[PDB]
């Protein structure tokens, strides 16, 4: 819901790293739930404990990356100089991608995991900084 | 909102049965004609039957004397007339056709009334100016205001279609 | 085509009688003046209550008395 | 309020009698055919367009009649033209 | 009111996994006409008490097309069973 | 925008009109000159300067269509500008009368190299 | 015969849909619809409207269901079975069946449960809400189907029914 | 048969007129109800069981695409009860409005609704009739417009070109290659519609013309991709250049006229400061051309015309209004000073 | 899109079966008939983009006429005003 994102950009601002990633793992904990729905309905009939889908553990991957997605911010946003900066929030992209590099082993998949995930992370706090809107109206 | 009191109630309701109420039913309204059509304007033209409570008693009062009138002078052919139509089933007006003349021989004669064959219950009338006509009705708050238009003068394009480069 | 009505009426005498009732049914409502008496009655059946109106000056017609000759004449039917 | 207490006696009487009939006084101790299908579909077509034909006797105590006259005859036309093209092929029916 | 809440759950017999699945494919098309009368009645609630007097033709003309749409897809399942003999929606050859 | 279902209304009589001998009316049909050549080129003519009646009336098609098309087009910008000026003329607070100042007030950045 | 006689049929009408919601080896699915739509015909017979619901017996319950019942014999010529006599049928029959009483369980049985789940009180006579009395013209609902102003509907809907026959005059 | 083959064909456009010409929710119910009843026998004619095993998958999809619409219609009967075609006065209804209506204009959900239908039909003659079902619900959306939740309509459009750009890398069936990219243009003209519903139809008109020329050029002999090898040196070498004149235009290059709406789509979309969304669509439209290149590489390069069988005989097809069609489909990009004045 | 053929050529396809108060074949009104006749009068020349911000009032009582929503909320809590004090007297009123 949009109450979750409303509870994201307001209070923590790098600080309160106990509840920073506690608000940030919920999106990562909910994100694997969507792909788990198609993995039993599009991928074929599974074992007798549905959901028993093909590879499984999709939530087990998604809840972990979303946990470190806020954690690597609130550590580094605390320790460097205490703003949230594009250089500061860049660091969460790399190691958070490498859980997908650690699982489903590397050198062809994990080698691009730090690559693409970091650049799309830094644009986000850049996106709120200049006043950009995705879905605007007159 | 407001409602009038327990007073202006408990007036003499005509405590008769439905068959004896539909017994005459034809000479009744055909000769009173003063409060009823005024009460219709009081209800149809102007709504909210709470400014309209008074003349409901006036047309009620006229019916009070009305059955008192027929009781004193000629009621014996009346009492047998709703006797046969009390023998029920759909209350047809052709089963008691025979006894109708014994009632109706004296209504034009004893107290001298009319047989309104077809002219009644039709022919929308006018009545009389009695009360002020309720202009500025029930609320009628505002229109509200419209938005202004343009009349102008139809000239062509100032330099032509002005889109990206698009001279003419 | 003159024996065409006499080589099918001696061949299949069922639907031939149907088309004659298909005929003589469309044509006649546009013919006899007993219709539009169907329209005058079906409009002159009072369902609802005829509410009177308010006088102001005129009075073009129709005063308050119901038994006065002030309205129309649908009483031809009782004489009919 | 007896409608609904009117048939409840009738249905409890039928289900009673079978118990004295099938029960306790006994105690013993598809090939497809096309020509037998298309008539059911043909029936349901003429079953619909009699329900649109159905509201006629209330449609006479009405306003200006030639609207209700010329249009009600038109449904019979569409019910009859539907016959004729289907009359070109009925099968062994 | 509660008469609108039920019937509104009765509309959710159009459950799509029980609308095209599983086999005995007549049980699929069963609830399609079963999704009708959950709309014939639910419309006829509000039209009737709020005395509209003109939209009475609307639920009647609803059921005209409701069987007429249902008349078409029943014919095709015969054409399925014309070459097969059984419906069996797990029949699949033409892929995407 | 009123009086709907019209190709072009009778309010469009104050048009110059968008007359002939413009390069667009030349161009509308200039492709039609190329178009009928392709109609020869599909069905193995093999002439490519074929019979004149198939070589013509592609020209007659577009030219009458294009002139009949441009009449509402200049009308449509005209009626678009016909509505705009009055709303410009009304609401003076929504159209500020700005004061012009010369290049003696502007102290810009200033960034040299 | 109580005051709650209208609402209590509606809850029964809910469960007729659940009887064929899974896979009732589809010959009992016809017996899931006749029990339903007849009770559904009972719900329409309140509120003033008498005529418009009774046709659903003829046009659908006598009309569509027979041709529906005329199939599943010309097709599906295998061996049927009584439903609930398997484990593929009863695997979900109870699941929504619990919620159908659970929805009633707290919509109004508590005092205020809670804000958006206690808006509609059960009963008592506001379900009808039809006073005062009316006319001697019709129901009405009696002067309901008219070959007055709606005529553009009838020329379209009748002509749509005609071309429905032709599509079934062909392939089958 | 040949008398009523026009009559069945006549009533399809009679359906979509009633969709356009009404002020009433029950007539537009009837409108593309009788259309869905008029499309079925066109699929059948040769009575092949694959055509029956394609129409019935087409059937019960569009049955729900009918029957879900009426569930929205009874809500604003219970909510203010007016039956003019206008705003719906319930976001619970407008949600039920659009994402039921999007079935017949099949979006990025409802995946196999398009290809599994169009593949498997022997009638490759047309099957241009699935432009009419692209025409009718767009003539409702112009009137639903100023009450939408504004996030649902753009979400289906961003996903629309995302799956359609991916589908034909895994294809040889040129029907399915043309079944795909029919999702592509139906994402754009939805993505305009919150910002100026006029000029949506400009995308609609260009899409009709560039799909009308495509199957008429496919009605020479070709149904398979490698069958488009054996016509340059066999059927006619003149068709080989003309098929390259359209597949490159529909990719959207600016010297042709296929680029022309996407030129104008940004002039409307920016000036309302939505920048990140047109950039994501235009960069996705790059992949819309790698269908056509890697397909145009087969027919215009003489890739081994084997199977010696020479056509010394002439051709008599029905190329009805064909040669006048790729004259506004290539060289019209200079010829639109105001297409948004006669249409809008 | 909406070509509106019936505007130029002056016949109505329907245009009558549209609102709650248009025809009423024997002049028999509806329950919320009195608020249609007011709510149309509010926004007629209004171009519907300020109508959700200008009129805003005659739509409300009209919408609550159709449901009697808070009236049902006000009447239900009378069963909590009294009728929790059942054994605490207050018959109120005695018959009749
Ligand atoms: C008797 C009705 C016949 C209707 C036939 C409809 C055929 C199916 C049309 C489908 C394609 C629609 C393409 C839209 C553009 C057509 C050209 C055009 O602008 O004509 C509309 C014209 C111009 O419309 P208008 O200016 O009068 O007002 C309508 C405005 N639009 C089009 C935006 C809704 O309408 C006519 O008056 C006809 C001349
Ligand atoms: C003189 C014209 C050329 C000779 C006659 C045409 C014979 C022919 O049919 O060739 C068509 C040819 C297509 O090339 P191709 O199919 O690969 O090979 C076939 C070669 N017989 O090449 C073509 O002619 C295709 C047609 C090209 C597009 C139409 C242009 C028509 C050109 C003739 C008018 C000249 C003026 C047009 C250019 C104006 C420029 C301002």
């Amino acid at each position: 819901a949009k109450t979750v994102l409303r509870q994201y950009w307001d209070i923590p601002e790098g600080t309160e790293c106990h509840r920073k990633t506690y608000a940030t793992t919920s999106i990562g904990g909910a994100a694997g739930l969507v792909v788990s729905a198609y993995s039993v309905a599009l991928k074929t009939p599974t074992s007798f404990l549905e959901g028993v889908a093909r590879t499984g553990r999709y939530t087990f991957t998604a809840a972990a990356i979303g946990a470190i997605f806020g954690l690597t911010s609130c550590i580094s946003a605390q320790v460097r100089e205490k703003p949230d900066d594009p250089l500061n929030y860049l660091i969460g992209g790399c190691a958070g991608g490498l859980i997908l590099g650690a699982r489903t082993r590397s050198y062809g998949i994990g080698a691009a995991a730090c690559a693409y995930m970091g650049l799309t992370a830094a644009l986000v706090k850049m996106g709120q900084l200049e006043g950009w809107q995705v879905f605007a109206e007159p | 909102v407001e409602l009038p009191s327990l007073e202006d109630l408990k007036v003499q309701e005509v405590k008769v049965s439905s068959s004896v109420l539909k017994a005459a039913a034809h000479h009744y309204g055909a000769q009173c004609d003063k409060p009823n059509k005024e009460f219709m304007l009081c209800r149809w033209e102007e709504k909210d039957p709470r400014r309209c409570l008074e003349e409901g008693k006036l047309v009620n009062q006229c019916a009070l004397e009305f059955f008192r009138q027929i009781k004193r002078h000629c009621a014996e052919p009346f009492t047998e007339y709703w006797t046969c139509i009390d023998y029920s089933g759909l209350q047809l007006f052709r089963r008691c056709r025979k006894q109708q003349a014994q009632f109706d021989e004296c209504v034009l004669d004893k107290l001298g009334w009319v047989r309104p064959d077809l002219g009644d219950l039709s022919k929308v009338t006018k009545v009389k100016t009695d009360r002020p006509l309720p202009e500025n009705p029930y609320h009628s708050r505002a229109r509200p205001e419209p938005n202004p238009e343009v009349e102008g003068d139809l000239k062509p394009a100032r330099h032509g279609s002005r889109l990206f480069f698009w001279t003419m | 085509v003159a024996a065409f009505l006499k080589n099918v009426w001696a061949k299949e005498p069922v639907l031939v009688a149907s088309f004659a009732i298909a005929g003589l049914a469309v044509i006649l409502p546009t013919l006899s003046p007993y219709t539009k008496y169907s329209l005058m009655i079906n409009r002159a059946t009072p369902y609802n209550y005829p509410v009177p109106l308010r006088d102001d000056g005129n009075m073009p017609d129709v005063p308050s008395h119901p038994q006065d000759p002030q309205g129309p004449s649908l009483e031809w039917l009782k004489r009919l | 309020m007896n409608l609904m207490l009117a048939l409840l006696t009738n249905f409890t009487l039928a289900t009673l009698l079978v118990i004295i009939a099938f029960w306790l006084p006994q105690l013993n101790v598809l090939p497809f055919s096309m020509k037998f299908f298309l008539v059911a579909i043909t029936f349901l077509l003429f079953d619909l367009e009699i329900a649109l034909l159905l509201p006629l006797p209330w449609a006479s105590q009405t306003a200006n009649l030639n609207t209700m006259l010329t249009m009600a005859l038109f449904l019979i036309i569409l019910l009859a033209v539907s016959l004729a093209y289907e009359w070109t092929q009925k099968g062994l029916e | 009111s509660m008469v609108y809440m039920n019937i509104m759950m009765a509309f959710t017999v159009s459950l799509v996994g029980l609308l095209m699945y599983r086999s005995h494919l007549m049980s699929s098309l069963l609830c399609l006409e079963g999704m009708m009368l959950s709309l014939f009645v639910m419309a006829a609630l509000t039209i009737l008490n709020s005395h509209f007097t003109l939209a009475s033709m609307m639920p009647i003309i609803l059921l005209v097309f409701a069987a007429c749409e249902a008349a078409l897809g029943l014919s095709l399942l015969v054409m399925v069973s014309n070459t097969y003999g059984t419906d069996y929606v797990q029949n699949l050859n033409l892929l995407q | 925008g009123r009086a709907t279902f019209q190709f072009l209304p009778d309010e469009a009589r104050s048009l110059p009109p968008p007359k002939l001998t413009d390069p667009r009316l030349a161009f509308v049909g200039f492709l039609g000159y190329c178009s009928g050549l392709i109609d020869n080129a599909i069905r193995r003519r093999p002439v490519l300067l074929a019979g004149l009646h198939r070589q013509l009336l592609y020209i007659t098609s577009f030219v009458f269509v294009g002139y009949y098309l441009l009449k509402r087009q200049d009308y449509m910008y005209a009626v678009r500008d016909h509505d705009m000026f009055s709303y410009i003329k009304s609401h003076p607070e929504d159209f500020p009368e700005k004061d012009k100042k010369t290049y003696g007030e502007v102290f810009e950045e200033f960034h040299p190299v | 015969m109580m005051l709650y006689i209208v609402f209590i049929l509606s809850v029964i009408f809910v469960m007729g849909f659940v009887g064929f919601s899974s896979k009732p080896s589809p010959i009992y699915g016809g017996l899931g619809l006749i029990v339903s739509g007849g009770v559904g015909c009972g719900i329409v017979l309140n509120f003033g409207g008498s005529f418009l619901g009774l046709m659903v017996f003829l046009i659908y319950l006598g009309g569509m269901m027979v041709v529906f019942g005329y199939t599943t014999a010309m097709a599906t010529e295998q061996y049927p079975e009584i439903w609930l006599s398997n484990k593929a049928v009863l695997g979900a029959f109870v699941t929504g069946l619990l919620m159908e009483f659970f929805m009633v369980y707290y919509v109004l049985k508590d005092k205020e449960v809670e804000v958006v789940f206690e808006f509609n009180g059960l009963g008592d006579w506001v379900i009808y809400d039809t006073g005062d009395s009316g006319f001697f013209s019709e129901e009405a609902m009696g002067i309901a189907a008219l070959y007055s102003y709606g005529t553009w509907l009838v020329i379209v809907t009748g002509w749509s029914l005609l071309i429905g026959v032709v599509v079934i005059m062909e392939i089958t | 048969n040949p008398i009523i083959f026009i009559i069945i064909l006549l009533t399809i456009m009679l359906g979509t007129i009633i969709v356009m010409i009404s002020s009433h929710w029950l007539l537009v119910w009837i409108g593309f109800e009788m259309n869905m009843l008029a499309i079925i026998p066109i699929m059948m004619k040769n009575h092949n069981p694959r055509a029956t095993e394609a129409s019935t998958k087409y059937f019960l999809t569009q049955s729900t695409a009918s029957m879900l619409l009426m569930m929205a219609v009874i809500i604003n009967l219970m909510f203010s009860g007016q039956w003019t075609v206008m705003k719906l006065f319930n976001p619970m209804a407008s949600m039920l409005m659009t994402m039921a209506l999007a079935m017949k204009l099949g979006m990025a959900p409802f995946h196999f609704w398009v290809p599994e239908v169009t593949q498997g039909i022997p009638l490759s003659s047309g099957l241009i009739l699935l432009t009419w079902q692209k025409l009718a619900p767009m003539s409702v959306l112009y009137q639903i417009f100023p009450s939408i939740n504004l996030n649902l309509i753009l979400t289906l459009s961003v996903l629309s070109i995302l799956i359609g750009g991916w589908g034909g890398l895994n294809q040889t069936q040129l029907r399915k290659i043309m079944a795909y990219s029919s999702i592509a243009h139906m994402g754009w003209m939805t993505a305009v519609l919150p910002y100026n519903p006029t000029m949506t139809l400009l995308n609609l008109i260009i899409y009709i013309i560039m799909t009308s020329t495509m199957f008429t050029m496919f009605m020479a002999n070709s149904t398979t991709t490698t069958l488009s090898l054996s016509h340059t040196w066999n059927k006619t070498p003149i068709m080989t250049v003309l098929i390259l004149a359209t597949l490159l235009s529909m990719g959207g290059l600016p010297p042709l006229s296929g680029f022309m709406p996407k030129w104008m789509i940004i002039q409307e979309m920016t000036k309302n400061n939505s920048i990140i969304l047109p950039t994501f669509m235009a960069i996705t439209a790059l992949l819309n051309l790698y269908f056509y290149m890697r397909l145009t590489y087969s027919t215009t390069l003489t890739m081994f015309p084997s199977t010696n069988n020479m056509k010394m005989k002439w051709q008599f097809p029905l190329m009805k209004k064909m040669t006048f069609l790729p004259t506004m489909v290539v060289l019209s990009t200079m010829m639109l000073p105001l297409t948004p004045m006669l249409s809008v | 899109p909406f070509f509106d053929v019936q505007k130029r050529l002056g016949v109505d396809l329907d245009r009558w079966m549209t609102i709650q108060s248009a025809e009423q074949p024997h002049k028999i009104p509806s329950r919320c008939h009195a608020f249609e006749k007011e709510w149309i009068e509010c926004a007629h020349g209004i171009g519907s983009i300020r109508a959700e911000k200008e009129c805003k009032i005659e739509f409300e009582d009209f919408r609550e006429c159709l449901l009697r929503q808070k009236t049902m909320k006000r009447l239900h809590a009378i069963r909590r005003q009294r009728e929790k004090l059942i054994k605490e007297g207050k018959y109120t009123p005695p018959p009749h």
